[PDB]
């Protein structure tokens, strides 16, 4: 009844596809084999004639190489045969083939099957995007699709979860100008839009859960614990109980700053949890530290324009009210003066869930939280740097003119970033 | 999907069109009966790549074998995987090249053409989604270079949109097989420019240092170089054949590589490479890798890298192994020695990854850089040819198959705005 | 086609409630006259005299003010709304393209029968045809 | 020689500005925007 | 009292009429040799004295090498010898041969045939006409028998489902001519025509079956599938039972706009079905979605003037209801403005019958669609252009003047083409 | 039903007609004896198409051999199937044609069609349909095409509404086995666009590239071509004698393929043909046949399909196969090579398929072609009739049978504008 519809664009998309939906399968007892051994499921599933469970999402993406190992891997059974969808070839890190010239003879392919995924809902919240800025499917078909749904829904919830280009770390050379044209091309379309980058997750990986090998698949399973701690609420009872709509509301001042952080706490190995006590004080602390947000952002050069917190297991609501109020007296934390208020809080009866073979630790306290800074300003302004030093040369654009698109387009694209770079101004 | 077709033209390319089907052949676990006799299902998961089915559960690789003198391919029929060709894709000629540029590319060239088109085509409808072409060449002699670029000028009519690699074997500096050899090198070049997207650029000069300084080899036959080059070839298509926790399809790695459709001379190396002494001393890890490809010994072709300035580069690594080790590798390398590379181009790598090594093998690596040091090379023929062709020497020849002078000067000229391009993009 | 206000069960008929979030087509209703102009209004009363504007076979009979080219929504204007699935004979990455069929020619052409690779020749000399087709 | 001294920058910044967007997919032809799509055509006349 | 009269012309005509009647037999139990181990029966067969059931049929044709086979068949005790019949030479694909030198020798035996055959019927409801439209044999002889029919009983309501000649998936050259000559000679006697294309449907067994090779047998199966959704409310109980007048006095608006497209859903594979649920919402959408058509024309490139809908199995009126009120809410459908009602929709309790070896999947809830809509002028446009772009040059004419035929006759069909594309053109554009 | 009954004129007639019955029959399981020894029904039940019942349960075919110089009806005599022909069908003179048309359809062809036609009418009357005439010629000799064509304007006129087919065997330059060739081919050319409905034009060129080429043959001998021309005879006649999906008898394919009453000169090809060595790398599908037959080098006729533009086409496949297979291949080649199609015919091949392939395979295919390059068969004949009559020689050799001079100028008038027919329909 408090259903939603969770999309995935790209590899990444993909690659995060199989981390969720292995922790929700876990998180309410579906064996791999659909079946298992009400209301509850029913919000990313459709219970069947007889037994089988069928999650409500959908995989897309134009390389056969990641779908066919989900048609062969255990979650094989589970999907739907027509909801994962793949094509010959892909976008090859180029905005336009992703845009002008493979994505659009596929978008109504999905379309179809995103509209009979639809009507099986009896209570939508809104739509859950998964996408991966910087490459072609996901910045390309990413952004070509949000524009059909846009005019198809228009005022349905629209989230997305978009990875981004780390400042450092980086595994592509004309990524700065494939995540320019997606920004403009979703900054109109998306009603909300949370940013992590890959790097910031590295160190989470390295100082809390002192994991030394990591890979992306030790990162996937840290972004399941965000989203499985943020629709508690719409599947587990628990106080406070709050939902997607109630969500962008309250946390986006102006119809353009819709780009947040994220965090969460605790991250602990399974050891020092036997080191620990984890005092819902100790955790909302250190869910405002920089070096728990999942952005290489700094906080600490801006102001705080909204705060959202989702709390999770032993937690009683004297204590949230307790401990913000100290993070309130303390200092180094500031907000713009227009918003006295700024703390949506939540709690749920149900504490997060452990996977068999994970690396996270059994714990019965945690909190994730999501920040409208302003300081956001900054990760944003690198992009423009980058995109401007080498369209002054205009290196690489002969591909992107070869796939239809026009000098149009990106002085179109890149002045908006200017638009947006003085909104995160004008607000201070 | 993702099919290609492979060209070996000439002697050259005849003889290691030999080798790189018994890399492939075994990576497969084909027997030279063609018949499968691996143990995965992953050989038989991505073999159309390469392949044909035929009765009996048996694979003939899409290869196709032009080449003049007849009496190399008696050799490759009685070579130990021989007897896996179709004997249709067998196109010679009774009659020699000469060591002559225009013959075979105006006269004994123009007849074997349709010849070989006529084949093309019956294994460019056999794909799905045809991927692109590749061919190997050897720009000394003239059925490599002649008919080879003919060959080329003519794939390019019928199918611009797709993609065709070139690893080119380019003349020796110190080492010169024939005399006429800077003819028929820039007669050759000035077609590459126009009808080749990508040409990687390979002399037997570092290949036989690698195969002195690392290998340590006492007696290095040409059947051991190819060991080499076949090495590489079979490097850049891991991510099209098997899966990857980062897969790079071929297109995309053209794009992220050249910045202007001109500058596609790249640079090759292999890792890693040790003696059977040595393995007693090595550790298998990825700094190991990293470090022995970004020498400037691995460099297959003998220029050196730290006379110009990396525009872009690459890393196509293979083995179970850490996908952040490998970014802040890669990392490194652009700040500590960050006067080789150019600073319009902020992040100058890309690194992708696949989860199965070669056959023998626990981990491997692979590199491709498009430095500005291989001008070192144009500038090198383009002395002696214009030694040579001052005085016309060895003119006769050329001008008896209907060839004049100006062909000279444009395929001269058409050197010299290509040797300052990387020049003026070069600046220090 | 309209929809005509079913006033005490006009609640449970609203798109919503038919499980259809799709930014409903409300032009059905809105083309007619109802009292308060929404799906909850009575409509209006008529003469009902009904003349006829067409002969027997459809074809707007006289000079009857009417809009061209509809019935048939037309591609230089189809909003994003209406879009069309493309179907098998036709070329889409999902399903696969099978093989194709092209026309090899003859060989070279010569004055014995065609071949496909070219031989030696023994007597050049320029512009004469000589060959030896046995060997 | 017939060095061209030419800026290739700026002749690559000229090529890219001013260059043809590309190849797009047309969408499908519709047969009733015909032509004849109302009346019988012309060479019936003839034909008669 | 509930009885019908099938009519299986050319070779695509009884190539379906087998997989109709395999279907039937099954559904009702009869066995291959007539008889098996009332009311449910009489709709298609007559029994004789003693347990056989002989269906109320008749396979007409002119290639022995079909007849044939099915005389050696197994389905050979089923079918009075005098119903199969067959000529000695075929019509080559010719209309001329087909309607003026061949057929008018045996439209005699198969009138009197066909009055030995609705003698025995008490209560007639109409003839059903399976037509192959593109082969001389089938578009002439159809012609030909219509046109005695309608002179004959003109009562009587004549459906006729006719295999359409395809845009470009096409097994003849001369097609675009004798498709033409058809329309032009049936238009003024069958009473309502459901049109169906052989790429259509391939594309269907394509994208739902998984099925990558159908060899002219599954398209018949799903042929024989539609029909018998069509006739249950004839032999099956049922809320909303629906005969053929009534099927075809709500749908055909004017005299000319008599031809309508059709669809089915579910129509899915043995594993998609044990993975999916299949509820009336799902199968209505799926049956109002284009790409579930059998013909290959857009309805998005139209406007519909009518629908008619038969569920069968598992089915509640008020869900089929709420169903046709979450369309018509829908922005993606268009209605032409004269039709403010546009859906007639009925019920059966018998879910369709699977059959052994086949490739359909057991379900319980099923919908058989058809629609009549002014889209259709896009493939009467599409044959109007091909026969057009053929006569400019008077190609293949001296055929079809030596067999019988003049100049006359392409020209008065080609203009009523222009006037049929022009009525639905006007028809349908609105004050 | 749809009897037919098949004439041999001519040396060659008499020689291919020996297979062709030699082919038959062992599709029809019958000894030489002429007693059915098969294994299925199927052989039984269309076979008098081409035998009649006699007694003791013999099968003897309705074949009618016509020839001077008796000299040939001994070795078919002496053939393994020699011994089922009705002795009484047998056609012989005691003298000669000498290699002279007029002869042959003056002098001696007068004194054996008295005689003759009460042959093909004692097996005319036998049938109780009768679907049409065969006839197999070789339009060099005098025997064959003499009395070959004034056989067939005797079977116009007492069978005008039956339906006529011809199999000549064109002459070629190439093979020079005589010199009054061109005399003898345009007048009885002349004959064959006013007495003919359909005519196969068959080349000894193309009959020998197959062997030396496809079938690798190492020494061709008549023997073996004959095996080649009585495949396409057996290959037309399947729809007739076994059941398909999809039939075509004989007259369908003539409406489906000649426009215009003139231009029934077709172009043939057989497949699959494979070496000994292939059947080793081949796959027995569809799309292998559908390739095979449309290249060029199949045609049996020595004209180059890529000159000209098909008018119209045909395919005949046989075995149990998959008829959408079919229905595409024949459609996506109009759509790639657009060109080589005319323009005012939409689609213009037709399909057929049989359910019961020949008696060794499992899947066959059998081409027919009418395209705009037959007219370069008529003009290297008109080139040498006209370069000899304009000299006149060897001419009384042909007015001393009577012959005037008038029937050599309409006798070329006549094919140089059948050879403008198929010009004005190719628009280049
Ligand atoms: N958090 C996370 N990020 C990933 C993962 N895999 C790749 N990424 C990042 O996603 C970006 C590109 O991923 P892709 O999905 O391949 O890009 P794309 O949209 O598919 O474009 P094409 O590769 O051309 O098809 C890079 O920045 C990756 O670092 C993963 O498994 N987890
Ligand atoms: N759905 C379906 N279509 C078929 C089938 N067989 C043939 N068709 C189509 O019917 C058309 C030809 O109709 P035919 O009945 O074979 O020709 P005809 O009416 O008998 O005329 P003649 O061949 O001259 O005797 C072609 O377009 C076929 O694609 C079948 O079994 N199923
Ligand atoms: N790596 C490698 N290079 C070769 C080999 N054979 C020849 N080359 C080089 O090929 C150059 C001449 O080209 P070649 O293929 O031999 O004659 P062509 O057919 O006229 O091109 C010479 O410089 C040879 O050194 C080989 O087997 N392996
Ligand atoms: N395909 C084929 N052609 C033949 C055969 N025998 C003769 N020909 C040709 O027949 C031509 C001469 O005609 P021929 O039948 O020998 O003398 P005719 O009796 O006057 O017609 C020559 O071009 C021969 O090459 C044969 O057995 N097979
Ligand atoms: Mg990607
Ligand atoms: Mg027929």
């Amino acid at each position: 009844m408090r259903e939603v519809i969770s999309i995935h664009i790209g590899q990444a998309g993909i690659q995060v596809g199989n981390a969720c939906w292995e922790l929700y399968c876990l998180e309410h007892g579906i064996q791999p084999d659909g079946q298992m051994p009400d209301d509850a499921f029913n919000t990313f599933f459709s219970e069947t004639g007889a037994g089988k469970h069928v999650p409500r999402c959908i995989f897309l993406d134009l390389e056969p190489t990641v779908v066919d190992e989900v048609r062969t891997g255990t979650y094989r059974q589970l999907f739907h045969p027509e909801q994962l969808i793949s094509g010959k070839e892909d976008a090859a890190n180029n905005f336009a083939r992703g845009h002008y010239t493979i994505g659009k003879e596929i978008v109504d392919l999905a379309l179809d099957r995103i509209r009979k995924l639809a009507d099986n809902c009896t209570g939508l919240q809104g739509f859950l995007v998964f996408n991966a800025v910087g490459g072609g499917t996901g910045s390309g078909l990413g952004s070509l699709l949000l524009e059909r749904l846009s005019v198809d829904y228009g005022k349905k919830s629209k989230l997305g979860f978009t990875v981004y280009p780390s400042p450092q770390v980086s595994t592509a050379v004309v990524e700065p100008y494939n995540s320019v044209l997606s920004t403009h091309s979703l900054l109109e379309h998306t009603d909300v839009a949370v940013m992590l980058d890959n790097e910031a997750i590295y160190d989470i990986c390295r100082r809390s859960l002192d994991i030394e090998r990591p890979t992306y698949t030790n990162l996937n399973r840290l972004i399941a614990q965000v989203i499985s701690s943020l629709t508690a609420s719409l599947r587990f009872d628990g106080a406070l109980n709050v939902d997607i709509t109630e969500f962008q509301t309250n946390l986006v001042p102006y119809p353009r700053i819709h780009f947040m952080l994220s965090s969460y706490a605790p991250i602990i190995s399974a050891e020092k949890a036997y080191h620990e006590q984890l005092s819902v004080a100790e955790i909302t602390n250190a869910a405002f530290e920089p070096a728990s947000m999942m952005v290489k952002c700094d906080p600490r050069h801006g102001k705080y324009m909204a705060c959202c917190l989702m709390y999770r297991g032993d937690v009683v609501p004297k204590d949230v009210n307790a401990s913000v109020a100290t993070i309130k007296t303390k200092r180094t934390i500031q907000f713009v003066d227009w918003c006295p208020t700024g703390f949506k809080c939540g709690i749920n009866y149900q504490p997060p869930t452990v996977v068999p073979g994970g690396d996270l630790a059994k714990v019965q306290r945690a909190v994730c939280m999501i920040s409208n800074s302003t300081a956001i300003g900054e990760i944003f302004s690198r992009l423009d740097h980058k995109f401007d030093l080498m369209y002054a040369k205009r290196a690489f654009v002969h591909w992107y003119v070869g796939e239809g698109m026009e000098e149009g387009e990106f002085s179109e694209a890149r002045e908006d970033l200017a638009a947006l770079e003085k909104d995160f101004e004008e607000v201070g | 999907m993702r099919e290609i077709v492979h060209i070996q033209g000439g002697q050259c390319g005849n003889q290691i069109g030999a080798k790189f089907w018994e890399v492939v052949s075994d990576e497969h676990g084909i027997d030279p009966t063609g018949t499968y006799h691996g143990d995965s299902d992953l050989q038989l998961e991505r073999i159309n790549v390469y392949f044909n089915e035929a009765t009996g559960g048996r694979y003939v690789p899409r290869a196709i074998l032009m080449d003049l003198e007849p009496g190399t391919m008696d050799s490759v029929r009685s070579g130990p995987y021989g007897q896996i060709f179709r004997p249709d894709n067998f196109v010679f000629g009774q009659t020699g090249a000469g060591n002559n540029w225009a013959k075979g590319h105006y006269t004994e060239g123009a007849e074997l053409i349709d010849s070989v088109l006529d084949v093309v085509r019956k294994e460019a409808e056999s794909c799905d989604c045809l991927q692109g072409f590749q061919v190997c060449h050897s720009l000394g002699g003239g059925t490599g270079s002649g008919m080879g670029t003919l060959l080329i000028s003519k794939i390019r009519e019928e199918y611009p949109d797709r993609m065709m690699l070139t690893f080119s074997v380019v003349p020796s500096p110190k080492v010169s097989d024939t005399v006429v050899e800077p003819y028929n090198a820039t007669l050759s070049v000035h077609q590459l420019v126009e009808n080749a997207d990508e040409c990687m650029v390979l002399d037997n000069e570092a290949l036989y240092d690698i195969c002195f300084r690392t290998l340590k080899l006492t007696t290095p036959t040409f059947g051991d170089l190819n060991h080499l080059i076949s090495a590489v070839m079979s490097g850049i298509t891991c991510c099209l054949r098997f899966p990857g926790q980062l897969n790079a399809d071929l297109r995309k790695l053209a794009v992220n590589l050249i910045p202007f459709p001109r500058l596609h001379f790249f640079m090759v190396g292999f890792t890693p490479l040790t003696s059977r002494g040595s393995q007693q001393y090595r550790a298998l890890t990825v700094p190991e890798l990293t470090q022995q490809m970004w020498d400037a010994k691995n460099m297959m072709c003998a220029a050196d890298p730290r006379h110009g300035r990396y525009l872009t580069a690459s890393a196509l690594f293979r083995g179970r192994m850490s996908t952040k080790e490998v970014d802040e590798q890669m990392l490194n390398v652009q700040n500590k020695n960050s006067s080789y590379f150019v600073e319009w181009i902020p992040n100058n790598v890309k690194s992708s990854v696949c989860d199965i090594p070669p056959k023998g093998l626990k981990m491997s690596a692979t590199f491709i850089g498009n430095s500005t040091a291989i001008q070192e090379m144009f500038k090198r023929v383009s002395e002696q040819f214009t030694a040579m062709f001052r005085r016309k020497a060895f003119l006769h020849w050329y001008t008896g198959e209907g060839m004049d002078e100006m062909e000279f000067t444009e395929a001269e000229s058409n050197m010299n705005d290509l040797v300052s391009e990387y020049q003026q993009y070069q600046d220090a | 086609s309209r929809s005509y206000p079913g006033e005490q069960v006009e609640h449970a008929f609203n798109s919503k409630r038919l499980k259809n979030w799709e930014v409903p087509a409300v032009d059905k209703s809105q083309a007619i006259s109802t009292s308060t102009g929404t799906r909850f209004g009575t409509l209006q009363p008529r003469s009902g005299r009904t003349q006829f504007i067409v002969d027997d076979n459809g074809h707007l009979k006289s000079g009857v003010p009417k809009l061209e080219k509809s019935a048939f929504n037309f591609t230089q204007t189809t909003p994003v709304f209406m879009d069309s699935a493309p179907r098998w004979p036709k070329e889409n990455p999902t399903w696969p393209k099978n093989m194709k069929a092209t026309m090899g020619y003859k060989g070279i052409q010569s004055n014995y029968l065609p071949t496909n690779t070219v031989t030696l020749k023994a007597v050049e000399v320029p512009g004469t045809t000589e060959r030896n087709f046995n060997f | 020689g017939l060095t061209s001294n030419k800026n290739f920058i700026t002749a690559n910044a000229v090529d890219v500005i001013l260059a043809k967007p590309g190849k797009v997919p047309q969408p499908e032809f519709q047969w009733t925007q015909k032509p004849d799509y109302g009346k019988v055509p012309m060479y019936l006349k003839r034909n008669k």
